[PDB]
DNA sequence: ACTAGTAATAACTACTTTATCTTTTAAT
DNA sequence: ATTAAAAGATAAAGTAGTTGAGCCTGGTCATTACTAGT
RNA sequence: AUAUAUGCAUAAAGACCAGGCU
């Protein structure tokens, strides 16, 4: 077959074929299936570990869940107790996910499904990175900006230093 | 509501280890009376969602002096506003 | 393997500051963790003046494992260093 | 708490499921398979010690103990008291106990001879002279690693450790 | 800046609020006395203790 | 309030009441919101 | 059961007793802290050999606690149960639910269910015994078990055997 | 070293100073003020 | 840069051998320079000729 | 020296390995499966289980301990937890490499 | 409040050679902390009950290899971060060579 | 027939990348 | 013999990181239109 | 057979913004 050219665009994926060309979109599931028939032979010429840092595994399909010690739980005042930046993030992944899978047992309106996947990925994203060039950052409900895992580790004021 | 008021062990949890015999019944300490670091001069409790917990403002750990004036008016809610201006010398 | 032969150690018959300062500080714990003493105690309290008083004497039971960056290593004892 | 020669085995990509147990399909598990590592490293072969074998290494253990802390002087109470602690003391005298009573071969020229006679896993000439066989059928029912081995001769060889060794 | 910045001393109990030093001490600290505020650590074991008598004194 | 960035920040500020001469020293002050030091420097027009 | 093991202890020196006598002192600790003992990857320790003059090798100086740490290595006598294999015990205790064996220090127990319907236990006999026709079990009696479970709880191993196959019983 | 080097940094027609010391730990592509020294011979 | 080197040494199962100090002092173990540059032993022949 | 004792022998790390998890990895260090997006059950404390607060994940207080480890806050390090996708999502750090490997390998064998 | 040991401050210990006194200052001065890892995965999941001494590994199914470190909290905090961004730190205590 | 919870509403320097160019080679 | 094809050199343009240490003080931490209790 | 429980003697807000200190 002839291959098609990949570009980026954010956070997605445009394949073109020359065949006038067909431009698509490049869906995480069948990146990932493609990326699952790789030898390990060709996975090990290509840098990667059979072992330790297989390709696929770079496409997120399940998320972990960090111990409340990584988001301590925090009091605005006295008795109430409020939730730290990443207890709302997961909070709302989680929602995210929900409304896929729920949307997904019924109708399919196909742009419906895909205008949820994406700000599904936004959320992701944002989690793992909210300072994402090219578009809006992801912001908290108090207006400030979300602060992300990526925020806290570099910096000067961040974890490392 | 949160209250003014002095503070006990028998109705009020979390009180802080400071001092709260400097304090009169409606739980502000009187001017003119000389008082030492970690004291308590405004006694406030609220009570939860022993019915009630102390939120009481203490003085300064690295600070002495003696009260100067005590302030209470209205805010605009309608509920108590106390201010405690404490004079040293340097 | 990895041990250096005696006659065959090139490393400096010294005892660099570093050495110093470490065999002092631990000789100085291990004293104060009451540990025998292989020298005579006059007047000093301080088991810091403890150690340096057996260094000065060379009587100190550690052994020092010089590494190479390799990882080979050369083993010194505290008796044949020559100290300052 | 104590450590052996054979470790390492890292976390693979691909687990493996040849783990468990069992000595009908003679599989011993890693930290007892055919090749060990001696304090220098060399590969050696599994060492398997009969219930015979056994009672000679632990009275020469016994006796070496005592030559090292009594110095130069027979009773099963005698070697427990050799040892020190409770619990030391306790599974001492219950191995010895248990040792004494089901050794075949109790001395030492008989020991020489089955040597001898024995000069393959380890482990099925540890059960050979181990637990006593006087047929075929019930060698071979016992443990199932004398029925396969293709090259079996066990009327021989039981006519050996019926006659030769200890009836 | 430099390792002089930082250096093993020795105790001497004082009355009153303010650290003192030797004059002639300032100029590798790179300090003067109008306002300058410094800091102290304490080492709690023997072996930093002679680590810090016998390499940063 | 919804609009927390991309506004000019500093505006106001707390009077200072350490002495008169500090209160009319901040009554009396300018600012500008450049946050290069050509625009730091003592113009001849400034006199 | 009997195997003859390499193993490795990593010892703790305090500096109170570092002395001429100090090498005795290790091979002290090597003596009680090593014989008498179970281990999950090597089973029932039996006993050591030539404890007499092992080498305890150079300690390590820990840094910030000043104890020495010795890496001494050994050869051992151990013993280790194995599923499946036959072996022969001395009961102790019988039971309706089930009886006891023991295989050197170690406890195996047979269920009701694992014994052959011919044998039935009888509380009226002295002792209380398994008996069947020309077949007699009573406390301390020589029997031929199978491993079929060994499960470990450190310092401990549990180990349960059955006699539902042929040429397995009394002897 | 790195510290003997950088102290005297604090403290300070060709371009010298600071921004010389920069331009040549960062190896500059581009020199504010190239220069050649080219010597002739004796005679 | 730190979560971009993190990244590509995860996607490059890179290993560090904590030979340097700066990984030494991120996992408060004692890094190999001045006094940590060896290792302190027992000598047992000197207490033994004791 | 303050830590409570434990039989585990200790030393000191000698060697970092860097790598992805992988999902079967991610499913076995988890302890319970997060679902649930309300973290409430009805405002009378006694978090929702399966939630973002639940039990098993770790112990933050002194009134409860972890029901995972059995310590308290003080000794507990935390225990992870895993949530399923319902769909693939990409990493955003690894947004450009994926691409590069897209231009590597073919996109119907998957061969280079 | 404390004092802030800062990287200028460890460099001078750096240049100055004195190690012990820099890992007393960045570990017992500081948030030291013991943790758990299993010696076949590498990572921080080791479930540890020390009232009863029962140590084990959900993924590896190990009981018996796990060794126990002693890091800085923060040290504890990047590792978990890292596993929650699904990078996998993990920390052996030998050399493979 | 009214009320209050309540939830959703920066330049400097560098590297990398892309398209342009074009020279090159074998083909017209 | 001479020029269409084109693989590849590379010139030009788009993009992206990152900024000296610490210390102190004070201030803030949304908002309002939809729908259920008595 | 006990007898109800009608009870609790310290919890650590953190993140941003602004103004100063050498
Ligand atoms: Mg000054
Ligand atoms: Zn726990
Ligand atoms: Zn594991």
């Amino acid at each position: 077959n002839t291959q098609p050219v990949v570009r980026k665009d954010g956070m997605k994926l445009w394949g073109t074929w020359k065949k006038q060309p067909e431009r698509k979109l490049l869906t995480p599931g069948e990146i990932l299936n493609v990326f699952k028939h790789i030898s390990p032979e060709d996975c090990f010429r290509l840098g990667f570990n059979e072992d330790y840092a297989r390709p696929e595994w770079m496409i997120i399909t399940v998320l972990p869940v960090p111990p409340p010690q990584v988001r301590p739980s925090i009091a605005m005042d006295e008795t109430t107790q409020g939730q730290d930046d990443l207890t709302h993030k997961l909070s709302d992944i989680l929602k995210a996910n929900i409304n896929v899978q729920k949307l997904e047992m019924d109708g399919s309106p196909q742009h419906i499904i895909n205008e949820v996947e994406q700000l599904l990925q936004f959320h992701v994203a944002t989690y793992m990175d909210n300072d994402i060039a090219g578009q809006p950052q992801a912001l908290q409900k108090s207006g400030r900006p979300v602060k992300a895992i990526r925020a806290r580790l570099k910096g000067k004021e961040g974890r490392l230093r | 509501v949160e209250e003014f008021e002095k503070p006990t062990r028998a109705t009020t949890l979390r009180l802080k280890h400071g001092t709260y015999e400097k304090l009169d019944e409606d739980g502000l300490i009187a001017p003119g009376v000389r008082v030492s670091g970690d004291d308590i001069i405004i006694g406030k409790t609220t009570p939860i969602p022993h019915t009630k917990r102390d939120a009481s403002t203490p003085l300064r750990s690295t600070e002495n002096g003696i009260v100067d004036q005590v302030l209470l008016t209205t805010n605009q809610e309608g509920l108590k506003f106390v201010k405690v201006r404490m004079r040293t010398t340097k | 393997e990895l041990a250096i032969l005696k006659e065959e150690r090139t490393t400096t018959p010294y005892l660099t500051k570093y050495e110093r300062a470490r065999i002092l500080g631990t000789r100085a714990l291990q004293i104060s963790m009451n540990a025998p003493v292989l020298v005579d105690i006059e007047g000093e309290t301080d088991p810091l003046q403890i150690a340096m008083k057996e260094l000065s004497q060379r009587k100190i039971p550690l052994v020092i494992r010089r590494y190479l960056p390799d990882g080979s290593y050369e083993d010194w004892g505290c008796d044949e260093l020559i100290v300052d | 708490v104590s450590t052996s020669t054979v470790g390492a085995r890292r976390r693979r990509a691909k687990q493996q499921v040849d783990d468990e147990e069992n000595a009908t399909l003679l599989r011993l598990g890693p930290e007892f398979a055919l090749k060990q590592y001696d304090h220098d490293g060399n590969e050696h072969d599994l060492i398997a010690l009969s219930l015979s074998e056994s009672r000679l290494l632990i009275r020469e253990a016994l006796k070496a103990r005592s030559r090292a802390r009594n110095g130069g002087v027979i009773d099963d109470d005698e070697l427990a008291k050799v040892t020190s602690g409770a619990v030391a003391n306790g599974v001492v005298k219950k191995t010895l106990d248990y040792l004494n009573t089901f050794a075949r071969f109790k001395d030492e020229e008989t020991c020489t001879a089955v040597d001898q006679l024995l000069h393959l896993h380890p482990f099925e000439i540890a059960q050979l002279s181990s637990l006593g066989c006087e047929d075929v059928d019930e060698a071979i029912t016992l443990i199932p690693s004398l029925a396969a081995k293709k090259e079996v001769n066990l009327q021989r060889i039981l006519d050996e450790l019926n006659r030769l060794e200890d009836p | 800046l430099h390792k002089m910045s930082m250096m093993a001393h020795r105790v001497k109990v004082m009355p009153y609020s303010t650290f003192r030093l030797n004059l002639s001490v300032t100029s590798p600290y790179n300090a003067d006395f109008d306002g300058d505020e410094m800091n102290l650590h304490v080492p709690q074991s023997e072996e930093t203790r002679a680590e810090l008598s016998q390499l940063c004194a | 309030q919804k609009k927390a960035m991309s506004s000019r920040a500093g505006v106001s500020q707390v009077l200072n009441r350490y002495t008169y001469s500090s209160t009319l020293s901040h009554l009396r002050r300018t600012n500008t919101p450049i946050g290069l030091a050509k625009p730091r420097q003592l113009h001849n027009t400034h006199w | 059961m009997f195997f003859l093991k390499d193993l490795s202890l990593i010892l703790t020196l305090h500096p109170s007793y570092f002395g001429p006598q100090m090498n005795q002192y290790l091979r002290e600790k090597l003596l009680t802290d090593v014989e008498g003992t179970c281990t999950g990857q090597f089973g029932y320790i039996v006993t050591v050999l030539d404890g007499m003059n092992i080498d305890v090798g150079k300690g390590r100086i820990i840094p910030g606690s000043g104890s020495a740490e010795f890496e001494v290595k050994y050869r051992a006598v151990v013993w280790k149960p194995f599923k499946g294999e036959v072996v022969d015990a001395i009961v102790s205790n019988v039971s309706p639910i089930g009886f006891f064996a023991d295989v050197g220090p170690l406890n195996v127990f047979v269920s009701t269910r694992l014994i052959p319907d011919n044998l039935v236990y009888n509380p009226s006999n002295s002792p209380p015994a398994y008996m069947s026709n020309d077949e007699l079990i009573t406390k301390g009696s020589k029997v031929r078990l199978k491993v079929v479970g060994t499960r470990t709880d450190v310092n401990e191993i549990y180990a349960i055997g059955s006699i539902k196959e042929d040429f397995l019983g009394a002897i | 070293a790195a510290q003997s080097i950088g102290e005297p940094a604090t403290q300070m027609n060709v371009t010298l100073g600071v921004p010389r010391l920069k331009e040549i730990l960062n190896v500059a592509k581009n020199i504010k003020t190239p220069a050649l020294t080219v010597y002739l011979d004796r005679e | 840069e730190t979560v971009e080197i993190l990244f590509e040494a995860g996607a490059a199962a890179e290993l560090d051998d904590c030979r340097g100090v700066s990984e030494n002092v991120m996992l408060g173990q004692l890094a190999p320079m001045g006094t940590g540059a060896f290792d302190v032993m027992i000598d047992e022949k000197l207490l033994t000729s004791l | 020296s303050q830590f409570p004792y434990s039989s585990a022998p200790l030393r000191s790390v000698k060697e970092v390995q860097f790598g992805l998890l992988s999902p079967e990895e991610i499913r076995a260090i988890s302890v319970v499966k997060i679902e649930y997006p309300e973290i409430m059950d009805e405002s009378r404390q006694r978090p929702r289980e399966g939630g973002l607060n639940d039990p098993k994940l770790g112990s933050i207080d002194r009134n409860f301990k972890c029901q995972t480890c059995g310590e308290g806050m003080a000794e507990c390090p935390g225990h992870f937890g895993h949530m399923e996708l319902a769909k693939p999502v990409f990493h955003i750090g690894f947004i450009p490499k994926i691409k590069k490997v897209c231009e590597c390998i073919c996109m119907n064998c998957g061969k280079l | 409040g404390g004092l802030r040991f800062g990287e200028m401050e460890r460099d001078c210990m750096i240049a100055h050679g004195a190690a012990g006194f820099l890992k007393e200052r960045l570990m017992e001065a500081s948030d030291a902390f013991r943790v758990h890892v299993c010696g076949i995965c590498g990572l921080m999941s080791v479930i540890a009950n020390l009232k009863k001494n029962q140590f084990e590994c959900r993924s590896c199914k190990n009981k018996t290899n796990i060794y126990q470190l002693h890091i800085p909290y923060a040290a504890k905090l990047l590792f978990q971060e890292l596993m929650a961004m699904n990078i996998a730190p993990r920390l052996y205590t030998e050399r493979s060579g």
